[PDB]
């Protein structure tokens, strides 16, 4: 009996090899890039056996075959679609988008059948249930009727409390549901994710060897917030002229003043890779703490069950 | 599950051969040994583009075969068409089996015209018992859509024959030689089996494979400017080529003949130079050795100088059937020998059989 | 499913002609064989512009080709309009057969003047069986705007015909031939099928296409100079143009026709050296071999020798029917010869249709 | 490794304070408080459904 990684492990390394392999790297270069960059030794060591076997000449999804408890069956399968099709680039940045959104899913149930499924069903009908058990205390409550009547009529007047079970019932749905003229002024921007993925890809390009330009003319191709994507296309074509990184960075509102002033010594330190790293794992920690995806569950949850506790009541 | 099996000439196209050896004893002792032989002129609509397209009809002809044999034995070796197989080198890192597998399908992906929907088989140019982990991977894989090797089945299967090696001619020609080829093992020969459908170049260093090509010509084309010349049918077309070309009393039917085949001659002589010059890429200041003829396209009378003086190597027809025990009892060897080039295979995946 | 299909020319314009060959015994053996062929003249208003434009009366002109033959089979092969299809060649990488449609449909997409709603299917100019993973891809793009194909279907399925492969006839008249060149195989070889609505070059070393040019010109303009300059009508300017340009007591009427024909002569041969020019790319010293000619614009008396002075080639008439056995009791080796090259391609999805 | 360039640069003053507000604003943000609270959060519910349970 062996376990997988965790959801947030899962999708660091799903997104570093998309993003390697995107820039034209060998395969097994990928592979040594995210093992050398790697935290956990669990990761590192896999990596190094996945890459192992790519080095044996088998396919990614063959090597990836000897973590099965790790990589599911449907992994594995996009892999090797992606590679029977001359598509693991793209197959690969569908598989780092398909394991952000489930490590996202994942905090965002539980904070405050998986896991997520029967904590899902769990808070669905908790209330609910506790509101029928009150109401089953016995006969002549707040709002019932005598059991003599006939059950059509009995049902029919209980309906305020089955409605607003049902209402219950909707509101801790879209809790879990929703959470997990100037027009340029309208347009989304970067976000603190879009900033996490690209110095993330960046800090992983940059340790494997790439230089910055080459990192950037990649990264360019695979950022997928537009106005980032336009951004970058910016800070790339003021570098590839000869302006200064942290001055192509300077002039753009999503890099803070510490961000600049960060890569501006990395500049002068032959150390960009690494101050790119400790900014993107700063940046990864404070997305992921990015906390009112609970705090309103709770709002909706209790609210809606003293809802009907009154309702009836009155 | 052991039985010796048997061995058909599935992709003759001019003609389905089949052949039984086995373990003959004699006085206490045994050794593989001839044990029957039959040939039947292929009808035609079996057979089209490679395929195997009249599965009903050819499955009653391998019936006659069997029956003509009188051999029990129901397991079966057997060949594609060389116009149904993809033959090439391929250059890797080998490792472990499952990954060159999967790698191996991922490089010929590339090299193959249809969706797989395709057979993939490799085998290793020089033994993987020479190289280091990661390094020096060579494997030459055979590819085949997919229903080429179905129909055969399908064949194989209603003729009351079960398959166990579906092998190539180009190599499956060779293993009558491989022990005679085997003895001079830094010579470079070179294997022409002139067929009907088409013609194979493979050339060894040893018994070792540097390398194949299957040119479309073949006897079919010499069978065809006859026919096309003399508006003649197919078959008395093929007779005037065999009798009309190498009878003694043939001496007028060389120029009527010899005209018609000439352009084939020079073609045919060009497409071998052609492979022959197409190889020659690490030694520019060398020259060639030894070369053997199998295929019946071969028999066509004289073409053995022709090509010698033509290509600047010695080529010769060579006799299979000495690599196996033949009782004279019951097989001359004479007419063994005579149709020994059209059997080379036939005996090929034969010795493959009992192996 | 198997039957031998037949084979239509359905973009004639000027002629749907139709073949069928199959495999006709004699004396116990086989081999493709022309069973039947017949012809009818377009009857106009049919095709217009390359597309099928009265598919019910097509419909029944080919019903009409059905009975004449005397052919009970139902399935057929066929070819699209010259001017329908847009035939080029494509760079990219191979990879996966899923990766690859879909890259050339992404790199074709800006070669179609139209929405896809467009026809994409390619073939690789080379072996892929010759290139390792991301390297050395070459397709050529055959795209035709969707419902050429559909009028073309939709005048198949009410003739009770069933299509199993729409070709392009550039190609489709090169399988009579595709043997006789693939015997000289580094020889560049020109193809020029002179139709009624279409000219195509297709040039080649070996049978294996280097590339392909389809000019406007054609046979329908040599017709429309006799007509404007003796204010005839389309057909009595046609047969003056045939029997006009041909006869034995023809000496008269060559000042009146070829005075009327000669710009659209210059022009003709202006295209011509015009395509080979714009093909000779890599050798900018060397000469070439040797062409042939098909389709009936061909045909205009002392053209050959025109074209072959003028383009600096041998350009030579060639007998398609070669390919096929031909029963002298059912046909005449003269009149064959007579309409080869009008059933060149006729003939040519015809061995396409029991391959 | 920038201590090491500034040694060579004559820079030392200016890494330092750059080196030193990264790290006070990673002080500031600040994993495992959160996880442990979950640990006992979950663990405190079950421990109560098990103990009447029994
Ligand atoms: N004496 C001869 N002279 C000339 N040609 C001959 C002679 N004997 C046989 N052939 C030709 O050889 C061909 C048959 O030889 P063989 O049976 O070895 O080829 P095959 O293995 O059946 O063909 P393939 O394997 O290419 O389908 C026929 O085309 C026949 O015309
Ligand atoms: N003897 C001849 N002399 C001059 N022209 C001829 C002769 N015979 C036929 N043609 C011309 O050839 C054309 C028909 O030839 P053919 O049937 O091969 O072309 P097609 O394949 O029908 O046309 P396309 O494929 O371009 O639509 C007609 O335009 C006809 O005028
Ligand atoms: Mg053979
Ligand atoms: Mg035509």
């Amino acid at each position: 009996g062996f376990g997988g990684v965790e959801g947030k492990d899962i999708l660091v390394f799903t997104r570093q090899f998309a993003t390697m392999i995107d820039a034209g790297l060998p395969l097994v270069q990928c592979l040594d890039i995210l093992a050398s960059q790697m935290d956990n030794p669990s990761f590192k060591k896999v990596l190094f056996a996945i890459k192992s076997k790519v080095e044996q000449g088998s396919t990614f999804a063959d090597a990836l075959k000897e973590h099965p408890k790790v990589f599911d069956e449907l992994y594995v399968q996009l892999c090797a679609a992606g590679e029977v099709g001359g598509i693991l680039d793209a197959i690969l940045n569908r598989l780092a988008a398909y394991r952000e959104k489930n490590e996202k899913l994942k905090s965002k149930v539980k904070s405050a059948l998986v896991a997520i499924g029967v904590t899902a069903v769990l808070l669905l009908k908790v209330t609910p249930v506790f509101e029928k058990m009150f109401a089953d205390f016995g006969s002549e409550l707040p709002g019932p009727t005598q059991m003599i009547v006939n059950f059509s009529h009995m049902a029919q007047e209980y309906f305020f409390h089955v409605a607003g079970s049902i209402v219950a019932v909707v509101m801790s749905f879209t809790w879990s549901y929703r959470q997990p003229l100037f027009m340029p002024v309208f347009g989304p921007v970067l976000r603190k994710v879009a900033v996490a993925r690209f110095t993330r890809t960046l800090g992983t390009m940059i340790s494997s060897g790439v230089p910055i330009l080459d990192a950037l003319d990649v990264t360019a191709k695979t950022a997928g917030n537009r106005t980032v994507e336009d951004a970058i296309i910016y800070v790339r074509g003021k570098i590839a002229e000869g302006k200064n990184i942290a001055g192509p960075l300077a002039e753009t509102k999503v890099f803070p003043s510490m961000v600049v002033q960060m890569i501006g010594v990395g500049e002068a330190t032959g150390a960009m890779d690494t101050m790119l790293n400790k900014i993107a794992d700063f940046y990864d920690d404070e997305v992921d703490a990015a906390a009112m995806i609970e705090p309103v569950l709770m709002v909706f949850l209790g609210g809606v069950v003293g809802g009907f506790l009154i309702g009836m009541y009155l | 599950a052991k039985g010796k099996l048997v061995l058909g000439l599935d992709i003759g196209s001019t003609s389905i051969k089949m052949i039984l050896l086995k373990e003959q004893r004699k006085r206490g002792e045994v050794i593989y040994a001839l044990q029957s032989f039959g040939m039947k002129p292929l009808p035609p609509e079996a057979i089209v583009d490679g395929a195997l397209m009249n599965s009903t009809a050819i499955v009653q002809a391998v019936q006659d075969l069997m029956s003509e044999l009188k051999v029990k034995g129901k397991d079966v070796a057997i060949g594609v068409s060389g116009h149904s197989v993809i033959i090439k080198k391929i250059q890797m890192p080998r490792m472990s089996q499952d990954e060159l597998e999967e790698s191996i399908q991922w490089e010929a992906e590339q090299y193959i015209p249809f969706d797989v929907k395709d057979v993939n088989i490799d085998t290793q140019i020089l033994d993987g018992g020479g190289n280091d982990a990661t390094g020096q991977m060579d494997v030459l894989l055979v590819a085949a859509k997919k229903d080429m090797i179905n129909d055969y089945t399908t064949v194989v299967s209603e003729a009351g024959l079960a398959p166990v090696v579906v092998d190539v001619d180009a190599f499956a020609v060779q293993n009558m030689f491989s022990v005679n080829y085997d003895v001079p093992e830094r010579e470079t020969v070179v294997l022409i089996n002139a067929g009907a459908s088409v013609v194979n170049i493979n050339i060894i260093s040893n018994g070792a494979t540097v390398f194949t090509r299957d040119v479309t010509i073949g006897g079919n084309q010499f069978t065809e400017e006859i026919q096309k010349q003399l508006n003649v049918s197919y078959e008395e077309a093929e007779a005037l080529k065999i009798g009309g070309n190498g009878a003694d009393a043939d001496a007028v039917v060389p120029q009527d003949v010899e005209r018609v085949l000439s352009s084939v001659a020079e073609q045919v002589a060009g497409e071998i130079q052609r492979s022959l010059d197409f190889y020659a890429g690490t030694a520019a200041d060398s020259n060639f050795s030894k070369v053997y003829l199998s295929g019946g396209t071969a028999k066509i009378p004289a073409l053995f100088k022709t090509i010698e003086a033509r290509t600047g190597v010695p080529v010769e027809i060579l006799n299979p059937f000495r690599k196996i025990e033949v009782d004279n009892r019951k097989f001359d060897p004479a007419f063994v020998m005579d149709v020994a080039p059209m059997a080379a295979v036939a005996v090929g995946l034969a010795l493959r059989r009992p192996g």
